[PDB]
């Protein structure tokens, strides 16, 4: 198996701990949700090519501007992460996120992924988003957004319900695997 | 880790680590606070395994069977036993913190009601500034560690041997030289959220409440300073490159 790096990107509140968690643990946790995620090596197989991929997660580190590029050497590929319920943090992709991981990975891929996307059906996160005069994140504008800032592609999840989590691995593992 | 705190730590949580017929017992409150202070003990005893790993296997390992020239094994991993110092220190208090929670007649059923006290005194006076700057100067050698390590194993047969031969059991599966490295970096930046989420769940006494309040201020406190400390060293950095910053 050849050695692969993925790091997620995004403001806190798009789940990216969850995702990372959810994805590596085996057997959902039911009873606790860590707090944190420190690092794991996931064993995947996509399109018959065998590949361990090193997940890695920069929570914690969004105020400190100095320690958070420590996350980047040699990452092959990025998840940039923003939450359906949370149209701030998609505002926060192009101008924030974007130019930060372009410079310190140049030519590196970047899926953009739109975390929690059983909340665009949740009454309660349309009830709290109309009173900010917002809705939830539309398919289109997310797709637009990855556009915009030139992804590889585009994709959701739910972490909650594991709705498309694995269709994110395993395709950061082919994007990973591309010259 | 030895035996006897990998067994403490095994459960996915303290919920699940006490026999039930304590945790029936407990407040709904009382076990959520106690889930978020096992997580902080789980992980912390994990990042001292993490730099045992560093300064056993690989720094000494390195030492003993390798010719490399000298300074060499001081830059893959820099300050790794003032590291090593602070976290076992650490981790034996929070661990003693639980040892004396723990009923007469059980290995395994406790409750820690004041862990505000132990936090605020690991980041304040000598021991804050000694992280700070510990990691400072390592956040600073970072870079130049993996470039170090890149080069000896591209260049190096006895040395890519080593490698190879130390990490090829299951249990260093993701614990290589650079995940070493990036693991500990990490560290300090957990801290804020393990604390904001235990300071979540322990309203029930003040005294406890503003406790973890000044401990998180603490812990931010120290991290801002490390991250206002770090600049990136480059082996064979020419001072001009350096004064034009
Ligand atoms: C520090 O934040 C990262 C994290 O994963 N915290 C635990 C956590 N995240 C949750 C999301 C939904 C429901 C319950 C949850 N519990
Ligand atoms: C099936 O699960 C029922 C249960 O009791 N879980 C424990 C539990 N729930 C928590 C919520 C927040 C913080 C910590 C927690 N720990």
């Amino acid at each position: 198996a050849i050695r692969k790096k993925l790091v997620i990107v995004g403001d806190g509140a798009c789940g990216k701990t969850c995702l990372l968690i959810v994805f590596s643990k085996d057997q959902f946790p039911e009873v606790y949700v860590p707090t944190v995620f420190e690092n794991y090596v996931a064993d995947i197989e996509v399109d018959g090519k065998q590949v361990e991929l090193a997940l890695w997660d920069t929570a914690g580190q969004e105020d400190y501007d100095r320690l958070r590029p420590l996350s980047y050497p040699d990452t092959d590929v990025i998840l940039m992460c923003f939450s359906i319920d949370s149209p701030d943090s998609l505002e926060n992709i192009p101008e924030k996120w974007t130019p930060e991981v372009k410079h310190f990975c140049p030519n590196v891929p970047i899926i953009l992924v739109g975390n929690k996307k059983d909340l665009r059906n949740d009454e309660h996160t349309r009830r709290e988003l109309a009173k900010m005069k917002q809705e939830p994140v539309k398919p289109e504008e997310g797709r637009d957004m990855a556009n915009r800032i030139g992804a590889f592609g585009y994709m959701e999840c739910s972490a909650k319900t594991k709705d498309g989590v694995r269709e994110v691995f395993e395709m950061a593992t082919r994007a990973a695997l591309q010259a | 880790s030895m035996e006897m705190d990998e067994k403490d730590f095994a459960a996915d949580s303290w919920s699940l680590a006490v026999d039930s017929s304590f945790l029936q017992q407990h407040k709904k409150e009382v076990m959520k606070q106690q889930d978020v202070i096992y997580e902080l003990i789980q992980t912390e005893l994990h990042h001292v395994r993490t730099l045992k790993i560093m300064t056993r296997l690989f720094r000494t390992g390195m030492l003993e069977e390798l010719h490399l020239e000298p300074g060499v094994v001081q830059g893959l991993f820099p300050c790794v036993d003032e590291l090593s110092d602070i976290h076992t220190r650490f981790l034996s208090q929070l661990l003693e913190r639980r040892r004396q929670a723990l009923c007469p007649g059980s290995t395994r059923n406790f409750v820690i009601h004041r862990l505000g006290d132990l936090l605020i005194s690991q980041f304040s006076g000598p021991s804050a500034e000694q992280m700070c700057k510990t990691y400072s100067e390592f956040c600073s050698r970072h870079s130049k560690a993996l470039k170090l390590y890149k080069e000896l194993y591209a260049r190096d047969k006895r040395f890519q041997q080593f490698i190879r031969k130390v990490t090829r059991p299951a249990v260093l599966k993701r614990h290589g030289v650079q995940e070493c490295i990036l693991l500990v970096t990490q560290r300090i930046t957990k801290y804020p959220l393990l604390i904001s989420r235990i300071l979540q769940h322990s309203h029930g006494i003040e005294e406890e409440r503003q406790d973890l309040t000044t401990a998180l201020g603490l812990v931010k406190e120290l991290l801002s300073n490390v991250d206002e400390g770090i600049y990136q060293l480059e082996k064979g950095a020419r001072l001009q490159e350096i004064y034009n910053r």
